[PDB]
């Protein structure tokens, strides 16, 4: 049963290195091509670099040229990061080539397919201190609308629920990058007009804030 | 079941194929191909191990080519030295065993009763093998001897000069035994060593071919190979060479260095490239250099790391333009680059195989074995019949990847010409070849990687002929099982017979054009001759892509006329053979082809110089035994007379009066049968104005009738080989039931205690044969020998034989007898196995003007009635040293150096010695034809 | 290079085709579901994957086009066009984003004012209560670059979507000023919707 693994993903003070590895499992990797792949958070899929182990050939994308590597020991593959900007925050994949010994030299591309990929790692560059998070609640208009708000918080990720879990009309929204570097995110439940109390849960730090809110 | 690491039941085959197949692993590593056909006559296996000449330890250049002749010499369960080769000859069988650079394979066939005892003693081969000493000392000169009749051979030459510039795998005398005994080395200890580093069960793949259920091959592959060891053995430029040829040929051989393309079989990009760069059609490389008048023939593909190769053989004008013929081949493969990898082709091509596979003629046994076992190690059990032909993925990708290494930064250059004598300065090590060595210049180099579009350079466009109608037509109400005359007039006897044994969509559409103006005399036989090489230079063009879409054809002079034959798909025959025979009658000769055609051949008359003493014996032997016989020199000289005109008014008249006989047999009715024919007679009435031949002009000539207690000698040295050749023949009388049952079975009897006593425990050479020989209605005993030894010797050796021979028929017992009676009954009913072997006995049957289609049964029959008194009056009549008719004619070949206990050789005769074979024609009575 | 459209919107059982426009002239196609990662579906430009639903064809009108015949409830995914080309170089599509449709909704609007101790450290904040489709565009009042706004996933039985806006001050600009407004356009609003909050 073939598959892939990737290893190595963590939280990297920017301009750092990192080491991620592509462990294989039902095929050799000299006769595949491996390909790395990593998407942004919630934007597009976007390639990073390839490597064909049997032709030895590697190839880079534009976005990165002298600060990744990719390389392979015959049963693993390993995409090797330098230097990290904080934009290469991101989730990577790597896949391989559903096609043995693909020819990297070419004139015309064929766009095989690749039909085994990883459930890639995710890779966070900033160079913030963990934070407890913090919570703001939000009033309502005087059929009525009202939530919380975690707005300083490091890293992902927080669970926020309505009085212990306890309640429908929970739009719990996906977080932000603010410019400084951290987290906000906002929790906001339509309720009748005839008290409610929230929690903000944050592991990674270990915090647990529980606050209400009142209208006017 | 702990023996089988698994079973792969279901293996993809044609479905016209009724065999069945079970693949399987050994528990010890071993793939296994089992293959059940309850009709076949001959049961075969064979066994491959990957291992060849390429792992030979440095200091013994050879060792792996000795081990496999030192494997049949005995084993610890049957220590008789040819137990093994005897068992199989008294069985109807033969074996035999090669060697190439990366596998080592050996196989076998025997008739299908005895498969099992075959096998048994096959398998100890690779469990014990004894390397008795004495076999040893013995076996050396036996590859020696195989060396030495190669030594002057231009392709082996050609072979090793490539290699060289690196092991010698074929070893000799020097490599095997001298050298290593100088240098302290034990051979049979190294022999030891490598049987038990390299022949490892891991290694080995065997196939076997039986009448028995799967089961029961099974249980016999289980038994006999689950106990072989399995010890895990890891599988192991811009130059250019002017070379000295033999014979006077010409010749440029571009080879490219490419990776091993083996694992691309789903693909085979090689194949790909190998069909676009070989065509011979319009547009294509070959028509250009053609066209230009540098070339005859080219090939191009792959050849076994590995090579691409493209070699072409050069008219005089060619020799002195290599370099721009190389241009031309490098613009080529740069058109190919810039059209890129092109999937309509790929999807022909596959089309092709794919038809080509449902109806592939059934292989003879020994070699169905011997190729799947060769191919085993590289392809999925499932998948070993098709993968050699049915393409799935394509893959433009390798295609374009394998057209980056023809590049002339990686080419390497050879010619070979007699004009190079003399201007060389290099001498190969091993075969004495004479070459220089030179690099190519840059700027050549230069121009060549600049290679320009011309446009003279078109892909092949589809093929038409593609056949795509494959109905069976039913077996007709009045078919009988032999060919009948369904015509018969004075221009034409049409023999048909409709197929009712093989039914596959083809047939098979010979005819011979009767003559008498195609060999009046040496001139006009040189006429007829070139007359239809420049036909068929010139059908080249169009009869390609037939020839490509399984439909071919084979056009030659003979000593009665012409002789046509057309094979393949019957969809499309028709078309090709009204084009052949309208331009057959209508042909206009180019000046510049006929010069070119005529040089080719005046060189292929000069070339026989080069032939091997036994074949020179065999020519010799046809001279002197034929009324009329024109000698390859008297051609040569008669050659210079013909020009242009003459040959122009030479072809309407040998055309003006025919007879033609034809045999039509395959997938035809008689309606089309007849159509066929009457097709071919109307077009040359139309263009050629023949008439009817008159009977009497169907000259058949006679053969010599040798005097009763004569013998005579011709004699002849050989100016190239260092060897001799000997033929002996015995005539004996007309054919008839009985004295052919006699000659047959006595030379069945006598056939394996020749090979055993002459080759193998006297080693009077490598080549050693005996048969009936049938000419012209006449037969006798004949034996061809090729040796080291002077002819008298030869002589002696085999008269002493003759009569060890005779006391050993007189000793034999009731039983035995029978066996050889059974043996060769059992050789004579043997079913031909595809449609083309059958079009050659019937072929046979009637270029003779015997017509007897049921011989074989009535032969067998009568066979089945002699008794060992018969065969004794008949050897003690025909043979014995002082029979009554002996009549003996031998011809001896000296060579080049040569000069002009063992069981006892009587006191022969003082020999006639042949002065001229004229006077000795002349001199000598002729026997009847045959009656029909 | 290009892919077409942006995103698409559909019932179940409708049928969607997706454009991928472009040496190479062939293409591949992947389905991506939100948060895992890639699936194949489509190699040769014509012929599909192993295993994979035959209601998904490859096109080619040029242009090159992906088919849904009979989409499913559980083919509502991103869809990625994929190159290769020569040098190694992979290359992929902006992403089709395939939405299930259902009618016109009205987004309930609500703001929200910044809260007391978190001047004591601004953040004004308006929402979209649920909508359908995902297009609307909310400014805020003078406008505009300091806007933040993050939007759900549909919602797993209306299928309507929530928007949400920051807008973030230092307290001093939050003082400076009196009026604060929310402008939202979208398709069921006759007149675009005005929520202006006072000091
Ligand atoms: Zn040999």
């Amino acid at each position: 049963e073939v598959q892939l693994v990737e290893s190595g993903g963590g939280l990297v003070q920017p301009g750092g290195s990192l080491r991620l590895s592509c462990a294989a499992s039902g095929f050799n990797v000299s006769s595949y091509s491996i390909h790395w792949v990593r998407q942004a958070p919630g934007k597009g899929l976007e390639w990073v670099a390839s490597i064909s182990s049997y032709y030895g050939s590697t190839s880079y994308a534009d976005s990165v040229k002298g600060r990744f590597t990719i390389s392979a020991d015959t049963n693993t593959a390993y995409l090797q990061m330098n230097s990290l900007r904080a934009e290469d925050t991101a989730v990577y994949y790597c896949a391989r080539d559903r096609v043995m010994y693909y020819w990297s030299f070419s004139k015309y591309g064929y766009p095989y397919g690749m039909d085994y990929w990883g459930q890639g790692t995710l890779v966070t560059v900033s160079s913030a201190s963990t934070k407890g998070p913090s919570v703001f609640p939000l009033a309502p208009s005087s059929t009525a609308a009202l939530g919380c708000l975690v707005k300083d918080y490091f890293p992902e990720p927080v669970t926020v629920s309505w009085n212990s879990g306890a309640l429908s009309g929970v739009h719990t929204f996906p977080a932000v990058l603010q410019s400084s570097g951290l987290y906000s995110l906002s929790s906001v439940v339509t309720v009748p007009s005839s008290t409610y109390i929230c929690n903000v849960n944050h592991k990674p730090s270990n915090t647990k804030v529980d606050k209400k809110v009142e209208p006017k | 079941n702990p023996a089988i690491k698994r079973i792969g039941n279901h293996i993809t085959k044609s479905p016209e194929d009724k065999r069945e197949y079970r693949g399987l692993e050994l528990a010890n590593g071993i793939k296994v191909l089992l293959i059940s056909d309850p009709t076949t006559d001959k049961s075969s296996a064979a066994l491959d191990v990957h291992i060849g000449s390429l792992s030979d330890p440095p200091n013994i250049a050879g060792l792996s080519h000795f081990l496999e002749h030192m494997l049949f010499l005995g084993t610890k369960k049957y220590p008789k030295e040819n137990e093994y080769s005897q068992f199989l000859s008294e069985h109807a069988g033969s074996s035999n065993a090669f060697t190439s650079g990366e596998h080592t394979n050996y196989y076998f066939d025997v008739s299908h009763e005895h498969l099992e005892g075959a096998l048994d003693r096959f398998a100890q081969f690779f469990l014990s093998p004894l390397f008795d000493e004495s076999a040893k000392d013995r076996e050396v000169n036996a590859v020696d001897s195989e060396h030495e009749k190669n030594v002057m051979n231009d392709a082996w030459r050609l072979f090793q000069l490539e290699k060289a510039t690196s092991k010698f795998g074929t070893g000799n005398k020097y490599t095997l035994e001298t050298r290593p005994n100088q240098e302290g080395i034990d051979v049979r200890q190294e022999l030891l060593k490598f049987h038990s580093a390299y022949y490892s069960s891991n290694l080995m793949a065997v196939v076997v071919l039986g009448r028995e259920s799967l089961d029961d091959l099974t249980n016999l592959v289980v038994k006999l190979f689950s106990e072989v060891e399995n010890k895990n053995v890891p599988l192991p430029l811009k130059q250019l060479y002017k070379i000295v040829p033999i014979k006077d040929i010409r010749n440029l051989y571009v080879t490219f260095p490419i990776p091993d393309l083996q694992k691309y079989y789903k693909s085979n990009p090689g194949h790909y490239l190998g069909h676009l760069i070989g065509h011979e059609g319009p547009g294509s490389l070959l028509s250009e250099l053609k066209s230009k008048g540098w070339v005859n023939t080219l090939v191009g593909g792959q050849k076994e790391f590995m090579f691409f190769i493209i070699n072409v053989d050069l008219t005089e004008e060619g020799l002195l333009h290599v370099e721009d013929i190389i241009l031309h081949m490098f613009q080529y493969i740069q058109k190919l680059r810039a059209e890129g990898p092109q999937e309509w082709v790929f999807q022909e091509l596959k089309d092709l195989n794919a038809v080509a596979f449902r109806f592939k003629d059934k292989e003879r046994p020994r070699g169905y074995t011997s190729k799947i076992a060769g191919i085993l190690h590289y392809y999925p059990l499932e998948e070993v019949l098709t993968a050699e032909y049915l393409l799935e993925e394509f893959r433009p990708d390798l295609i374009e990847m394998v057209l980056d290494k023809l590049r002339p930064e990686n080419v390497r250059v050879a010619i070979v010409s007699k004009s190079f004598e003399g201007k060389t300065d290099r001498t190969e090590e091993w075969y004495g070849t004479q070459y220089k060595q030179e690099a190519i210049p840059d700027e050549v180099i230069k121009k060549w990687q600049n290679a320009d579009l011309n446009g003279k350079f078109k892909l092949p466009t589809k093929n038409e002929f593609i056949p795509t109608n494959f109905e069976i037509l039913p077996l007709e109400k009045e078919a009988t099982p032999y060919p009948a005359l369904i015509k018969d007039t004075a221009m034409s006897k049409l023999w048909f017979k409709q197929d009712d044994k093989f039914f596959l969509p083809k047939a098979n559409l010979n005819f011979e054009f009767f003559s008498p103006f195609a060999y009046v005399d040496p001139l006009h036989s040189n006429m007829a001759y070139l007359y239809l090489e420049l036909l068929k230079d010139s059908l080249n063009e169009y009869a390609y892509a037939a020839e490509l879409a399984g439909l071919s054809y084979d056009l030659q002079n003979t000593i009665y006329g012409m002789y046509l034959s057309v094979k393949g798909y019957n969809d499309k025959q028709p078309i090709l053979l009204k084009k052949i025979i309208e331009k057959m009658a209508t042909f206009e000769i180019d000046e510049k082809r006929f010069e070119i055609i005529k040089e080719a051949y005046m060189r292929s008359l000069n070339n026989f110089r080069a032939e091997q003493p036994h074949q020179h014996a065999m020519y010799y032997l046809r001279l002197l035994m034929t009324e009329v016989a024109w000698t390859k020199d008297e051609l040569k000289e008669a050659l210079d007379d013909v020009t242009l005109p003459r040959l122009k008014a030479f072809i309407p008249q040998l055309l003006s009066r025919l007879h033609i006989e034809a045999l039509l047999h395959g997938n035809i009715t008689k309606q089309a049968a007849l159509g066929i024919m009457q097709m071919v007679e109307d077009t040359l009435i139309e263009h050629a104005h023949t008439k009817p031949l008159l009977p009497s002009q169907l000259v058949r000539y006679r053969e010599v009738q040798l005097p009763d207690r004569g013998w005579f000698v011709y004699q002849q040295r050989n100016e190239v080989h260092n060897n001799s050749g000997i033929e002996i023949y015995y005539q004996t009388d007309m054919q008839s039931t009985s004295e052919n049952m006699f000659l047959e079975l006595f030379a069945q009897i006598i056939s394996e205690p020749a090979f055993n006593t002459l080759r193998t425990k006297e080693q009077l050479g490598y080549i050693v044969f005996s048969g009936p020989r049938r000419a012209n209605g006449i037969q006798g005993l004949r034996f061809i020998i090729q040796s080291e030894k002077p002819p008298h010797y030869l002589e002696s050796r085999v008269e002493a034989f003759l009569i060890t021979m005779e006391k050993s028929i007189e000793d034999m017992t009731e039983e035995a007898f029978q066996k050889h009676i059974q043996a060769l009954a059992i050789r004579r009913l043997d079913k031909p196995k595809k449609l083309s072997a059958e079009s050659a006995k019937y072929w046979g049957e009637i270029i003779s003007q015997q017509y007897n289609f049921d011989r074989d049964n009535t032969e067998v029959a009568y066979l089945k009635t002699l008794t060992k008194e018969d065969i004794i009056k008949f050897y003690k009549e025909m043979l014995a040293v002082d029979a009554p008719r002996r009549h003996k004619v031998s011809v001896h070949v000296l060579a080049r150096e040569m000069d002009s206990n063992l069981s006892q050789a009587p006191a022969l005769p003082q020999p006639e010695v042949i002065q001229n074979m004229t006077e000795f024609k002349r001199g000598l009575p002729l026997f009847p034809l045959v009656k029909p | 290079m290009t892919q077409s459209p942006s995103s698409l919107s559909a019932s179940v059982g409708d049928r969607v085709t997706i454009t991928c426009r472009a040496v190479s002239s062939a293409v591949a196609w992947y389905q991506q579901k939100p948060g895992k990662a890639p699936k194949l579906l489509i190699y040769s430009t014509s012929s599909l994957y192993s295993g994979v639903p035959s209601r998904f064809s490859g096109s080619r009108s040029t242009d090159f086009t992906l088919t849904i015949s009979s989409l499913q409830p559980e083919d509502f995914a991103t869809y990625y066009c994929q190159q290769s080309s020569p040098s190694f170089l992979i290359t992929f599509g902006q992403g089709t984003k395939v939405e299930i449709k259902r009618t016109v909704a009205a987004p309930s609007v609500f703001i929200f004012p910044p809260s007391d101790s978190q001047l004591k450290s601004a953040s004004v904040v308006c929402l979209l209560n649920n909508f359908y489709p995902r297009e609307a565009k909310v400014q805020w009042k003078a406008l505009s670059g300091n806007s933040q706004e993050s939007v759900t996933e549909q919602d797993s039985k209306d299928s309507t979507y929530s928007l949400s806006s920051t807008l973030t001050l230092s307290k001093a600009d939050y003082e400076k000023h009196k009026v604060y407004a929310c402008e939202v356009t979208h398709q069921g609003l006759s007149s675009p919707v005005t929520k202006s909050f006072n000091r």
